[PDB]
């Protein structure tokens, strides 16, 4: 598996226009793009507000937040058993990948995965907050 | 960014990557508390801070804890 | 005479208040009949009324300017004037009920922990056991205070206690 | 082996627990270098609506 | 009729039992002793 | 045949052994209980069949019985108040003298001093003065003997053990099919040509026959004791023929069309009756005839089983625009799918249906007697009000709760939900500004003059007198309605109510209804109450738009309707819930009617009610709201602080209790604020030092005690709220204009 | 009076002290929540878990308890 | 009068709630387990139920009776 270049030649779902879509975030800071290969057309529904007709083959859709496009992730994965895959777009054209960041979903191992931000220790193990005192920041005794 | 940390109690049930909307937890393997996967946080920097993740974690308490930090426009959820 | 209170059955405004109550009932007495619903019952009422200051001016109760009864909670003060049974005597009285209520509700649980699903017997009262020790804990006292000499009336610390204890 | 019986009434002596000071009962204890080995069953459930959790060898005392 | 009595033996309908039975005890004390304010007798 | 009889022979079988059982409705409760949540659980989810089970046929069973449980409830609650006014009350004297005698139908028993409350009402008789107007119906049914109300109640008692028989016949026995209660347009065919069809026409038959005599002679002095008994006024023609000559030529009338013969008992006077004060009732007779007539040609309009008839799914098929989209496409399905979809309708139209009830009943008075009972008017706009309102927030409830369980995407694509739910954003939005702008230019009104008397400027307040914001409108429409009998409606001989204008109609020497002036004062108020709608509406609609989805929360259908939050993330997502919106509703609709019958009560008793006793109108506060009615400290002064000196001095009297009810009124809607201002977080931790406490002394219990939960203790506290304060002002109204009025 | 009056202001002094001794002596833990030192004094809550923990921090304990004081006051 | 006195009973309730507030935040921020081992501050810890639960009794007998009284009354 390789890191996926987004294809801006895939088509969208068919809506008839909302009031939920984008705001100037994506105009300004960021928005993002999720794609997703259908076998049929489908009446899903939209995480921003209303019914859309996803096409058979590739589609695209474009959304303001990543909860929105997550969302969208488990809806087509339990009610329609596709396998989607979403992006983080810039306004100056630059694309992050962010879900399958490894190819595959993350609740499943992938074998070389490295573990972040894994305290080693009980959770009744953390100091107490006199000791993480005047370490600059206000810091929680887990660090 | 919140802080998302998560200790050795986890017994590696993957609910809490399955609870997490905004796809800030992962199960690496054996690299944690023992073999048989384990969770992780490796981006934080999406985490908004609703604990689903510790509303679905079985353990005494909580294996993942969420400890709220300071807020960004992806820490609070703005699509504006 | 404890407090500077006058006895209710030389105090003056308390039998300016029963005059001003038995006044009103017969205010409300007088557009009615001789012998209707409404004049029994307001005959009957002003009885009541009557027997009642009677009997307050009789227990030897204390009155204030108001004329109103005033009760002393002071043992002491209660048992040597002759009114321990205003709040002291009552006192024990409530709480000799109250202790074999708490009592009864300490033994239907202790007895219900032994079975098997413990909590379906606490929505679903155990009718029989219930009675049986509302019935058999009239003795709450002696058998409260020889389960407290036994030590067997207070947990251990086995105890849910926190991290900082 | 480790730990205790399979069917022993077990104290809890983790400090942050639900169930510190409260009696369970062992399922099982796994056998391997596991850390927090000991599973154990409780009759109440906590918080979370939990009546099973895994504890060490020295989070654990008989009855 | 064992279920019949085993619903009687519900937490509120004993507890409306009880706490009718209590409650008329308490009424008809009321009704045949008015205005017990002390313990005179 | 497709419209037709469809049941299952004994589905369920009628035992006990389910009772035995809490929780068996669900998988969850069923296992039994750990904590105490479960008990709040096992009552909160009792009733919500749509959760116990996926099939809608037997949650549609289940909601038939429990609607016929709901009837025989109400048939028993209906028979008490008949046999309350047959064996305990001073109805047969009430009778003989109407505007003296006190409507009392609540006998207290003498136990612990509260014979007291066994007030001096009249008619030799000591009772609690009842204010629900059930004598002022009986009289208009035309009852004159306590054993006629003695029977309506066995009857009421005899129907109420059939409506139960049938919840359980039609449970457990025969319960019908899913595509039964799917024949919507058999059930409206039938709803409108027999329930208010042949019940208005029903109606009108007695009134024709018991009603309309009964009183004619019940005005003309006749002592109801020589009044002739209904069956003898069914039997001898000659009474009626007497009293009416038009039934000297029978039914031929009718059905010859000379329709004007009937014009004896079939009347459009309009106005009131001088000497009862109520409306005419051979008006209402002719109006039950009329709305029978239209309501049975209303019940032949859908297609059940002859072709003849219209198809609801082709009506809404067929009405669809070029701003619409699709139109009203799968509205039928929605509609014959989900139960909640219809309630919502229901409620939110027989709630404003209520509202109506209550304000067509004080402006148009139909009952003898009713109007001068100025308690019983103020109970009845005050009680159809509340309940109004109520349903209509349980209308915004069930809205929600059919967009987040009953929708589906599929079935409604570009249709007129799929387009309201696409631009929720733009409705919400103009909506804030509404609400932002009405309560801005409506109470910063109120501030304004308190501002301005407080500085000394009353040439410089909102007034009648400083600067007039006068309801021309208002005023408009009340002369044009009150022209109407002389140009817009020639056979009326007068207007539908006193209150557009004219002569005033006093009784007893108490005012029934009078012109009502509307002026400054009113406009505010006015103004104040579309506010007030509208952020109650602001907040509804709002949860039932973002019910399944927002830019905050896009996945909130999967979290469920009745849920507290998803976290403190995002900043904080506490009542982000389509549940949480209908609890801040419910505030908003206290706050809203609560300022409705304040405004009904000082407006009536400033401008409308009062004695005619010299030459002059004396009302009972003196016709203040014109002028005092401009600030807060207004309604402060002359209304709250005012017409509350007759509920804080009742006590020793017989309207005691109803200071009493206010004062623990006061302490419970201030013990709502307990469980508002406050987290279960908090109590979890209290209730686990207490129950440490519990454990050492061994008594500690094996259901865990839990705090409340999160949507229970909002729960509870707008229960406590809405309690409190309506009962509040429960007390305050009823101890006020009992003794006042 | 004097008697109703000084019991309620006990009734309000012993309540305000149980909030705000409470508060004080489960800031550091809870057994709904025994890790609140590590989440500071003044925090919004521990999510809708573990039943529910909304107002579960001292911070809240000492607001909760405002309300008593105004009312003993 | 009138001012002084209810004026500085708020200020009192108002700085008495701060105090165990920042008793709060002492036992959060600056209270160190181990070097308190054993004292009478340690020793509050340790027997934090018994102390809330006795001022819930005192709290709850208070309000039950002060209330009944006067609602007898
Ligand atoms: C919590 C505070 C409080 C207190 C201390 C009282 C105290 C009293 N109230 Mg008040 N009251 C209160 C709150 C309170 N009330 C509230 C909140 C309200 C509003 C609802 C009222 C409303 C109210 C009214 C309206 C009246 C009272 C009355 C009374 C008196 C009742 C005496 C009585 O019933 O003799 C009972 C005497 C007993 C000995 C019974 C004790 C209980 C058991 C039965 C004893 C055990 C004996 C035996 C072993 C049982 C056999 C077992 C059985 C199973 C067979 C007493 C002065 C009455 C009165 O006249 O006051 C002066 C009265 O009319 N109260
Ligand atoms: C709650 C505390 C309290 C207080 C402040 C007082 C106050 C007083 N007591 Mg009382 N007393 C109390 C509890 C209290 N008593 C208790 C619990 C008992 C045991 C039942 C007594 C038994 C008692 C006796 C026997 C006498 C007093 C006397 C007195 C007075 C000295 C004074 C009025 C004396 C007295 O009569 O005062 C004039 C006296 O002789 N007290
Ligand atoms: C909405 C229904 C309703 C309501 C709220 C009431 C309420 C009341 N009824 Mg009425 N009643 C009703 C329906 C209702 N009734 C019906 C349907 C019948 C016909 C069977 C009666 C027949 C009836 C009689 C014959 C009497 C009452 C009495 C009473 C009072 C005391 C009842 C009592 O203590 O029972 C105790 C209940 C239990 C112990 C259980 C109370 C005001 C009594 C009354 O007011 O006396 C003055 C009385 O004597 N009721
Ligand atoms: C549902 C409403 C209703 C009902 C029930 C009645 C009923 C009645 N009206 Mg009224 N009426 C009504 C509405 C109603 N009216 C309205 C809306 C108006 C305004 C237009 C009038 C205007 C009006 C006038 C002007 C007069 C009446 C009259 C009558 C009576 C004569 C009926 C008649 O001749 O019709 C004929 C009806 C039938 C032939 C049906 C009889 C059916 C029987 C009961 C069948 C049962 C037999 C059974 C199968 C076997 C026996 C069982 C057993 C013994 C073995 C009757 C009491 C007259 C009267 O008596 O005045 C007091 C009269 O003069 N009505
Ligand atoms: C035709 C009327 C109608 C019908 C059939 C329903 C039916 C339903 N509603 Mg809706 N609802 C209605 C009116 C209606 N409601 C109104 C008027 C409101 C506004 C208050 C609501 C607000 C509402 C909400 C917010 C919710 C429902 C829910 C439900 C479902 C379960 C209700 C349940 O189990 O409660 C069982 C009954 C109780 C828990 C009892 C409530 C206790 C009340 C508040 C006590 C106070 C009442 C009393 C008169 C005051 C005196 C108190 C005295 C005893 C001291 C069920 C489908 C729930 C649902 O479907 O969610 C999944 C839900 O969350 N309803
Ligand atoms: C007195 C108490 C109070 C007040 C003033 C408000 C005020 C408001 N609420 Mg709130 N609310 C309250 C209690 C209150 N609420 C309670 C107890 C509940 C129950 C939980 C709610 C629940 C609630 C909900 C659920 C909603 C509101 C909404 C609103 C707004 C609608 C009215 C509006 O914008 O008009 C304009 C503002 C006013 C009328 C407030 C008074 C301001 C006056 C006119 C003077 C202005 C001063 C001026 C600027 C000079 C400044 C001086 C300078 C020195 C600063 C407004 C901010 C709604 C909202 O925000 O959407 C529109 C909404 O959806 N409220
Ligand atoms: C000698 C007295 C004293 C001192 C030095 C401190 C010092 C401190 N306190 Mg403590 N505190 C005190 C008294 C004191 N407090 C009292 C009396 C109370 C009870 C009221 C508290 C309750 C308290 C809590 C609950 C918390 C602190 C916190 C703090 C710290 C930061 C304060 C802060 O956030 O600033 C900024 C504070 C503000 C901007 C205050 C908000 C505005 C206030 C409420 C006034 C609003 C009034 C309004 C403008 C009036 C308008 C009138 C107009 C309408 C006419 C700091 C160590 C915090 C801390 O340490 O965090 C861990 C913390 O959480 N204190
Ligand atoms: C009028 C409002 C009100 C009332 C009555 C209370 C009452 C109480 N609060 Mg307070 N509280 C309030 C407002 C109120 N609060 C507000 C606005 C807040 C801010 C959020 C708080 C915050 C708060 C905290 C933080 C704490 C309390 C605590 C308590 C309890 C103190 C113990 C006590 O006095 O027991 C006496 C109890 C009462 C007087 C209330 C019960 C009323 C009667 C006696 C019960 C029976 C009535 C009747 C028979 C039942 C009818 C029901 C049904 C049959 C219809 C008590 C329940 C403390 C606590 O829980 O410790 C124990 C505590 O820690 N409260
Ligand atoms: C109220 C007047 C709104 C203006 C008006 O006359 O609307 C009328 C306008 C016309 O709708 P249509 O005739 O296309 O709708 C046909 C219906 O059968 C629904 O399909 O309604 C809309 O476009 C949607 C609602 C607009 C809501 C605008 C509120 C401002
Ligand atoms: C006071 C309060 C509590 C504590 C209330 C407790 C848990 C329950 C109140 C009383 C219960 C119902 C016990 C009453 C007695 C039982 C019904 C059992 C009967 C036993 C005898 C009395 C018959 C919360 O849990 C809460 C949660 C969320 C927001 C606000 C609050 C809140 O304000
Ligand atoms: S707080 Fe929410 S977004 Fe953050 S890790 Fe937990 S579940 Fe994921
Ligand atoms: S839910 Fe808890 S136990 Fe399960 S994997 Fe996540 S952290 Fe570990
Ligand atoms: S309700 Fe309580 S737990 Fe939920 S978000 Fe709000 S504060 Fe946090």
């Amino acid at each position: 598996w390789t890191v996926p270049t987004l294809n801006p030649d895939t088509p969208s779902p068919i809506f008839g226009g909302s009031t939920g879509g984008l705001l100037r975030k994506a105009q300004t800071e960021e928005f993002y793009v999720i794609t997703w290969e259908a076998k049929k057309e489908q009446i899903f529904e939209m995480p921003t507000g209303g019914a859309a007709i996803m096409r058979q083959g590739p589609n695209l859709l474009k959304f303001g937040k990543k909860e929105q496009c997550l969302a969208l992730t488990t809806q087509l994965r339990n009610k329609f058993k596709l396998t989607p895959c979403f992006y983080r777009v810039f306004p100056d054209g630059k694309v992050q990948y962010l879900h399958p960041a490894d190819g595959v979903y993350p609740e499943k191992v992938n074998a070389g995965r490295v573990g972040a931000n894994q305290n080693m220790r009980r959770i009744g193990q953390n100091v107490n907050p006199i000791k993480v005192k005047f370490s600059g920041r206000m810091m929680s005794p887990a660090e | 960014a919140h802080i998302v940390k998560i200790y050795d109690t986890c017994i590696g049930c993957t609910q809490c990557v399955r609870a997490c909307p905004l796809d800030v937890l992962e199960m690496v393997p054996w690299d944690g508390c023992k073999a048989s996967q384990m969770a992780s946080a490796p981006r934080t920097e999406d985490c908004v801070g609703c604990k689903r993740c510790e509303t679905a974690c079985p353990t005494d308490f909580l294996s993942v804890r969420v400890y709220l930090g300071s807020e960004s426009t992806r820490s609070m959820g703005l699509s504006y | 005479d404890i407090a500077g209170l006058t006895p209710c059955s030389e105090s003056k405004a308390y039998a300016k208040l029963e005059k001003k109550e038995l006044k009103t009932l017969e205010k409300r007495l007088k557009q009615y009949e001789a012998d209707s619903a409404p004049a029994v019952a307001l005959k009957a009422t002003m009885e009541r009324t009557k027997a009642r200051f009677a009997n307050y001016a009789k227990a030897g109760l204390l009155c204030g300017n108001d004329g109103l009864p005033h009760l002393i909670a002071d043992p002491g003060l209660a048992l040597k004037y002759g009114h321990a049974g205003e709040v002291f005597i009552p006192t024990f009285g409530f709480l000799y009920v109250a202790g074999y209520i708490g009592y009864v509700g300490r033994q239907y649980l202790i007895a219900v922990k032994g079975e098997a699903k413990p909590t379906d017997k606490e929505i679903i009262i155990d009718v029989p056991l219930a009675t049986k020790l509302a019935w058999q804990g009239a003795g709450w006292p002696l058998a409260a205070v020889q389960e407290l000499q036994r030590g067997t009336l207070l947990e251990k610390e086995e105890n849910i206690t926190v991290s900082p204890r | 082996e480790v730990g205790p019986k399979r069917g022993s009434l077990v104290k809890i002596l983790r400090p942050e627990s639900y169930w510190f000071n409260q009696v369970g009962k062992v399922v099982s204890v796994d056998q391997s270098g596991v850390r927090y080995p000991v599973v154990v069953r409780f009759e109440n459930q906590n918080y979370a609506g939990v009546t099973t959790n895994n504890y060490a060898l020295d989070e654990v005392v008989a009855a | 009729m064992k279920d019949f009595t085993t619903y009687l033996s519900t937490a509120p309908v004993i507890a409306t039992i009880w706490f009718t039975f209590t409650a008329g005890l308490l009424i008809e004390i009321n009704r045949y002793f008015p205005d017990p304010l002390v313990f005179s007798f | 045949k497709k419209v037709k009889i469809a049941v299952d022979r004994n589905p369920v079988e009628t035992s006990f052994e389910k009772w035995a059982k809490p929780g068996h409705f669900s998988r969850t409760l069923s296992k039994g209980p750990n904590t105490t949540t479960w008990i709040w659980n096992l009552h909160a989810d009792a009733h919500d069949f749509d959760s116990h089970t996926s099939d809608l046929e037997e949650i549609s069973r289940k909601v038939f019985s429990a609607h016929f449980g709901q009837l025989g409830i109400i048939f028993i609650w209906l028979s008490g108040m008949y046999f309350h006014g047959a064996r305990f009350s001073n109805y047969e004297a009430w009778l003989s003298d109407p505007t003296h005698i006190k409507p009392s139908a609540q006998v207290v028993w003498p136990i612990v001093g509260q014979e007291i409350l066994n007030g001096d009402v009249g008619g030799g008789f000591q009772g609690i003065q009842i204010t629900s107007g059930f004598f002022q119906l009986w009289r208009a049914s035309g009852i004159t003997s306590e054993l006629q109300l003695y029977t309506t109640a066995i009857g009421g008692l005899v129907m109420a053990a059939a409506m139960f028989f049938a919840g359980w016949f039609h449970y457990h026995k025969a319960a019908p099919k899913l595509e039964w209660f799917q024949n919507v347009e058999s059930m409206l065919n039938h709803h409108l040509g027999g329930l208010l069809g042949l019940g208005s026409l029903a109606w009108a038959g007695h009134q024709i026959h018991v009603s309309l005599p009964v009183n004619k002679l019940l005005d003309a002095g006749v002592d109801p004791k020589e009044i002739p008994l209904p069956h003898d006024l069914l039997l001898n023609r000659a009474i009626m023929a007497d009293l009416y000559p038009s039934f000297a030529k029978g039914i031929a009338p009718f059905f010859t069309l000379n329709w004007s013969e009937y014009s004896d008992f079939l009347t459009f006077k309009g106005g009131l009756n001088p000497v009862t004060g109520g409306l005419w009732l051979s008006d209402t007779a002719h109006h039950h005839v009329a709305i029978a007539v239209l309501f049975l040609v209303a019940g032949h309009m859908y297609r059940t089983n002859w072709g003849i008839g219209h198809s609801m799914k082709e009506i809404l098929e067929a009405h669809r625009g070029p701003f619409t989209g699709e139109g009203h496409v799968g509205l039928y399905e929605i509609l014959t799918t989900s139960w909640h979809a219809q309630l919502a309708i229901n409620l939110a139209l027989f709630g404003s249906l209520s509202i109506i009830v209550a304000h067509h009943m004080y402006a148009m008075p139909p009952y003898p007697y009713l109007a001068t009972d100025y308690g019983t008017q103020l109970s009845l706009f005050t009680h159809h009000t509340w309940i109004g309102g109520f349903c209509i927030v349980g209308a915004g409830a069930h809205a929600a709760i059919f967009m987040v369980r009953d929708y589906d995407p599929t079935n409604n694509y570009n249709n007129l939900l799929d387009r309201v739910i696409r631009h929720r954003d733009a409705i919400i939005s103009h909506l804030n500004w509404v609400c932002i702008f009405l309560g801005f230019h409506s109470f910063g009104l109120y501030i304004h003059n308190d501002t301005m008397s407080a500085l000394g400027r009353p040439q410089d307040m909102f007034s009648d007198t400083a600067i007039q914001l006068q309801p021309v409108f208002a005023q408009w429409i009340q002369n044009t309605h009150f022209l109407a009998p002389q140009l817009t409606a020639p056979n009326a001989l007068a207007a539908t109510s006193l209150t557009w204008g004219g002569d005033l109609v006093a009784v007893g020497g108490k005012v029934a209804m009078m012109p009502i002036s509307l002026g400054t004062s009113d406009f505010m108020v006015h103004h104040i109450h579309a506010f007030t709608i509208h952020v109650t509406v602001l907040i509804l609609l709002k949860g039932v738009l973002f019910a399944r989805s927002s830019r905050l929360i896009p996945d909130k259908a999967n979290l469920g309707f009745r849920f507290p939050c998803d976290g403190p993330g995002r900043g904080g997502t506490c009542q982000v819930s389509a549940w949480d919106h209908v609890f801040l509703g419910l505030f908003w609709m206290y706050n809203s009617l609560s300022i409705v019958i304040f405004h009904f009560s000082w407006k009536m008793q400033s401008d409308v009610w009062g004695t005619v006793t010299a030459s002059g109108v004396s009302h009972i506060t003196g016709g203040n709201f014109a002028q005092s009615a401009n600030t807060i400290n207004g309604w402060l002064r002359d209304f709250l602080w005012a017409q509350s000196s007759q509920v804080i001095q009742s006590y020793g009297s017989a309207l005691s209790a109803y200071g009493l009810i206010f004062l623990g009124a006061h302490f419970v809607w201030a013990f709502s604020l307990m469980f508002l201002f406050s987290g279960r977080g908090y109590w979890q931790e209290l209730i686990e030092s207490i129950v440490w406490a519990h454990n050492k002394l061994k008594v500690a219990p094996a259901i865990q005690p839990r705090a409340l939960s999160i949507t229970q203790g909002r729960a509870v506290g707008v229960a406590h709220y809405l309690l409190g304060g309506i009962a509040t002002t429960w007390s305050f109204f009823l101890a006020r204009i009992i003794s006042v009025g | 009076g004097d008697f109703l009056v000084h019991h309620a202001i006990a009734l309000g002094l012993h309540t305000t002290t149980l909030i705000l001794v409470k508060g004080a002596l489960d800031a550091r833990g809870s057994k709904l929540m025994p890790d609140k030192k590590d989440f500071g004094y003044s925090f919004p809550c521990d999510g809708p878990g573990r039943g529910g923990t909304c107002d579960i921090s001292a911070y809240d304990a000492f607001y909760l308890a405002v309300f008593w004081m105004l009312n003993t006051i | 009068q009138a001012a002084l006195y209810t004026h500085h009973q708020y200020i009192a309730g108002f700085i008495m709630c701060g105090a165990f507030a920042h008793g709060a935040i002492f036992f959060i921020r600056d209270y160190d387990p181990e070097q308190n081992k054993g004292n009478v501050l340690a020793r509050m810890l340790d027997h934090k139920e018994a102390l809330i639960s006795h001022l819930s009794w005192v709290s709850l007998f208070l309000g039950f009776h002060t209330l009944g009284l006067y609602v007898h009354n």
